[PDB]
RNA sequence: AUUGUUACGGACGGGAAGAGGAGACGUCGCGACCCUCGCAGUCGUUCUUGACUGGUCGCUUGAUGUUUCUUCUUCCCGUUC
């Protein structure tokens, strides 16, 4: 369900990286999780999705895509979001 | 019972006598409020806490900007202006 | 217009109600009447439906249709359809109560309430149920009937009543009964035949 | 009829701060359940000295930072 | 020795001045009774906007709440 | 005793209530209680001659309403 | 099928998205993949009911429709899609946050509506798109839409709007 | 916007509402508790500013709304 | 009683931020909560509307003129409700 | 096998230029030479538990509420008749 993002622009905001985050998601499926639960920044973004097929899509389709500058380096989660 | 009962007459020594009266032989009493207001109108029920109920309700307020005087005007009739707006109510001949 | 795609969506696809909703709630008048009862006369036979019409049409011509129409085709309902009926017809009484046993023939408590009218009459209201009265006899009468339908006791005793404003009655309580018989005799009688009747 | 936790200030200094830009301070006496604030000092503000010892009423005093924590 | 309601009571029958926060106006006039929440009824009453007469009411009625003082 | 039973005793009925802000707002009175806390299902508001700044549902509180309108011409209170 | 009224009156307005504002309707059964072949009529069943994010991706719509008031679909998702032109004069302040990803915007002519952006549209996107290969292209958005901040997710500096 | 007609304030529990205030500063929030003084327990504060045109924003409260300076309460969109 | 004030009595030792009727927005530790909303802290700052934002060491507030208390997200759910 | 109710051509807006709006206090944003390095942060004490939580610098004309003082000309783009 959760996909791990990695090797993204850390110079962008939070909420706006967010945001981003989800305008980008929203092709794909449902995106669950609203705001980020780390904080860290640069590229640490877990993007919770309602179905699995919907994740595996995004990762597909979304792996080292431009973001901010940067390619974004999709992967999926080791563990399960507290959400789902 | 007699500790609410006992307060009906409460009104007709008092304060609020006049306006029991009023109420009593419907006639004309100017009403002021808080943010500049005259209201004119005739009086109908009464309770406790001022909250009155009238006929016949004309207003005069200003809403006017840049210290201009405009007395606007338009008819109202049987309202229910809430006790703690209502300042001064009077009995006119 | 907007009737255009309303017709539009009605035709397309069922949403359990929501089209005829969208019609008639929207507009309540003269066309979410139009709307209501052709989706009706199309698709559904509810009870809550025909009720809904009938809140709609509601003069009495129109009162009376509306009952009509919600007579026709209605099982579930059917017991309190009838004491719809019985209402219409206590503000042609009689007939109405008739249409309601028609209906959906339980209904004990019923029957006592529409006899308890023609024990009353034993004004606009009073002079309906005259009326209901009046169609009931021709028809035949009806209250003794509804008695008959119809503790037992009292339901012989209120038609007698009837039959009175009583040769009914007799008659009910001779058919039960040999006393009863002869009540009913000397009922028919109502002087020497009579009481021979009675003594019978 | 809950009683307002004042005993904690209780001889110490409180510099307040009452409705209608207004700073006003004194050393707590007394108080009660109405926030009736009976304090033993009054110096008005730029500074300057207006009577000895002034008791307030409970509804105009909005806020009072405590001198000695 | 002399509390508030007492001297309230024994000021009725006799002038009364009274004055208002809002719209701050001088009702001059003479007290006819009072009640337990402090309202109050006068009689000749002259409404005196800070010195200058609007009119004469005559017998009026005032609400406790925003009255800010009773004097001679 | 209170002159608010009055106002409980009203049910579905347009009336206009100007509010400290100062806005003409025509409502239905759903259930009123004790404490005058009034809710209006059809509105029309002013936000701060009236502009027309209309919502649909609205949700009052008693100490803002100080005027009340067009219920019904007919005085009854006494049960 | 065709986006009618029911269809949104059946439509998913439970879970809201909880970055912004909140109800993210999704239009029909399911607005992704709902297949709205035509442009998105009956938008007035909606009624302006919450940003929003009227999540209207994966479908197949020609041209985007707007029928709402200042604040009413500011997070509008329309990914997927087959955006030929979205000219319009309904959401003029409201739609901020455009993600409009796999659009069939080809020339830099059909950006024309969101272009001369001083009145036109308030703010607006635009991104993944046929005209995003063409030359010049970024510039010439830079040089019509100045309230377009953030470009296919990196922003519009102000070295770029020199240059345009 | 979409809200059914509620009766009282139990029936709309945990419903998005905006909030109304008596300076004329503009709320929004989740009504999750109920009280005397309608004290309703907003889920997420947006504190809104108008200057005395256009509205302004901010985002600092979770809050505890006290019922003395509350005007209207007004349903915004339901939740799920 | 009052659900509010159940969970602010609940809510004893977590920073909570304020807003009162001038508008002057606060933010430290709650020491103390009662049934009149009357909140007392400890290492208080202070970022007024005028400008002149300052940081103090103790405040005690009266409840009736406060405008809105600030919670964290922890207490949402449980323990408080059922 | 509980819930409910009652009672006690002319106008307007925006942007730019020329001639005769500005200063404070805070509150959220566009860039970054910085910090920081990861999938659900820091430390005390003991073999597993208690406490505390996007920052800094530009803006090279970012937004916004208090609080004091005192417009005309030219071009460009939209709406209306």
């Amino acid at each position: 369900n959760t996909l791990y993002v990695s090797q993204l622009n850390e110079k962008i905001n939070m909420q706006r990286l967010r945001v981003n985050l989800f305008l980008l998601f929203a092709t794909f499926g449902e995106v669950l999780k609203v705001s980020m639960n780390f904080k860290k920044q640069r590229g640490q973004a877990f993007i919770t999705m309602r179905t699995i097929d919907q994740a595996s899509l995004a990762q597909i389709s979304l792996n080292g895509e431009r973001f901010f500058g940067k390619p974004l380096k999709v992967e999926f989660s080791k563990s399960e979001t507290k959400t789902l | 019972a007699e500790l609410e009962e006992l307060e009906e007459f409460e009104f007709k020594h008092g304060p609020m006598s006049l306006i029991n009266d009023a109420m009593v032989t419907r006639t004309p009493v100017i009403i002021s409020l808080r943010n500049n207001h005259k209201i004119i109108a005739r009086v109908k029920a009464f309770d406790r806490h001022c909250n009155m109920v009238l006929e016949n309700v004309k207003e005069l307020w200003t809403e006017k900007k840049g210290k201009n005087v405009i007395n606007r005007e338009r008819f109202i009739s049987k309202l229910f202006l809430r006790g703690d707006s209502v300042i001064v109510v009077l009995k006119t001949p | 217009d907007e009737d255009v795609a309303f017709e539009y969506e009605i035709q397309k696809t069922p949403q359990n109600i929501l089209t005829w909703k969208r019609y008639i709630e929207y507009w309540k008048d003269k066309q979410i009447r139009w709307l209501y009862e052709r989706f009706c006369s199309q698709f559904v036979t509810d009870t809550s439906i025909w009720e809904d019409y009938i809140r709609w049409e509601s003069e009495t011509s129109r009162i009376f249709w509306l009952f009509q129409r919600c007579l026709k085709s209605c099982v579930r309902d059917c017991d309190r359809i009838c004491l719809s009926y019985l209402e219409l017809a206590i503000e042609m009484i009689r007939h109405a109560l008739a249409s309601s046993l028609m209906k959906m023939e339980m209904h004990r408590k019923v029957w006592d309430p529409v006899i308890k009218f023609v024990e009353e009459k034993v004004e606009s209201t009073d002079e309906a149920e005259l009326i209901n009265v009046l169609l009931v006899k021709g028809f035949t009468i009806w209250s003794s009937h509804i008695l008959e339908r119809y503790q037992q006791k009292r339901n012989e005793s209120l038609a007698t009543l009837a039959l009175t404003r009583n040769i009914t009655i007799k008659s009910v309580y001779e058919k039960y009964l040999l006393n009863f018989n002869y009540l009913a005799s000397l009922e028919k009688l109502g002087d020497n035949q009579y009481e021979e009747f009675m003594r019978q | 009829v809950s009683t307002p936790e004042l005993k904690k200030y209780m001889d110490k200094k409180i510099l307040l701060n009452i409705n209608g830009s207004r700073k006003v301070a004194g050393i707590l006496r007394g108080y009660d359940i109405f926030l009736n604030v009976v304090l033993d000092d009054a110096m008005e503000i730029n500074n300057h000295q207006l009577g000895l010892q002034t008791v307030i009423r409970g509804n105009s005093i909005i806020s009072l930072e405590a001198l000695d924590a | 020795p002399v509390n508030p309601k007492p001297f309230l009571k024994g000021l009725v029958n006799h002038r009364v001045g009274v004055k208002l926060k809002f719209n701050s106006t001088e009702y001059r006039g003479t007290l006819v009774s009072t009640d337990n929440y402090f309202n109050l009824q006068l009689n000749e009453a002259e409404e005196f906007v800070a010195g200058v007469s609007h009119g004469t009411l005559g017998e009026i009625f005032i609400r406790c709440n925003n009255v800010l003082y009773i004097r001679e | 005793m209170k002159l608010v039973n009055f106002l409980k005793k009203l049910r579905n009925e347009q009336v206009t209530i100007e509010l400290k802000n100062g806005t003409t707002v025509w409502g239905t009175l759903q259930s009123v209680s004790p404490q005058m806390n009034a809710i209006l299902t059809d509105v029309k508001l002013t936000l701060p001659s009236d502009n027309i700044a209309s919502l649909q549902y609205i949700n009052i509180r008693g100490n803002t309403i100080r005027q009340i309108i067009l219920p019904d011409s007919l005085n009854l209170d006494s049960l | 099928m065709k986006f009618t009224p029911s269809i949104v009156i059946d439509a998913p307005q439970y879970y809201v998205d909880h970055f912004n504002g909140k109800y993210n309707v999704d239009k029909c059964v399911i607005l992704r993949d709902l297949q709205l072949e035509t442009d998105s009529e009956s938008m007035p069943s909606s009624l302006k009911h919450l940003t929003h994010i009227l999540d209207l991706t994966n479908n197949d719509l020609i041209m985007i429709p707007d029928l709402s008031r200042r604040d009413d679909i500011h997070t509008l998702l329309l990914g997927r899609n087959n955006i030929v032109e979205v000219d319009g004069r309904l959401l003029p302040m409201n739609v901020q946050n455009l993600t409009l990803s796999n659009n069939s915007i080809r020339r830099f002519e059909d950006l024309q509506r969101l272009r001369r952006a001083p009145r036109t549209l308030k703010n607006l996107t635009l991104i993944g798109n046929q005209v995003c290969h063409l030359a010049n292209y970024r510039e010439h958005v830079l040089r019509l839409v100045p309230h377009l901040e953030t470009l296919d997710f990196q922003n519009v500096t102000a070295e770029e709007r020199k240059s345009a | 916007i979409q809200v059914a007609h509620s009766s009282r304030l139990a029936n709309l529990i945990d419903y998005k509402l905006r909030v109304l205030t008596q300076d004329g500063r503009v709320y929004i929030g989740q009504l999750m508790a109920f009280d005397k003084h309608m004290n309703l327990v907003l889920n997420e504060c947006i504190e809104e500013r108008v200057p005395k045109i256009k509205v302004e924003k901010r985002v600092l409260g979770l809050t505890i709304l006290r019922g003395e300076q509350i005007l209207s309460t007004v349903v915004e969109d339901k939740p799920l | 009683n009052g659900i509010p004030v159940k969970l602010l009595n609940e809510a004893q030792g977590h920073i909570v931020s304020l807003e009162l009727t001038t508008g002057a927005t606060y933010r430290g530790k709650l020491v103390e909560s009662e049934d009149s909303m009357n909140v007392q802290l400890r290492d208080v700052i202070a970022t007024e509307p005028q400008g002149a934002v300052t940081h103090m060491d103790q405040i005690f507030v009266r409840g009736s003129q406060i405008k809105f208390i600030v919670v964290p997200d922890l207490l949402k759910n449980a323990p408080l409700f059922k």
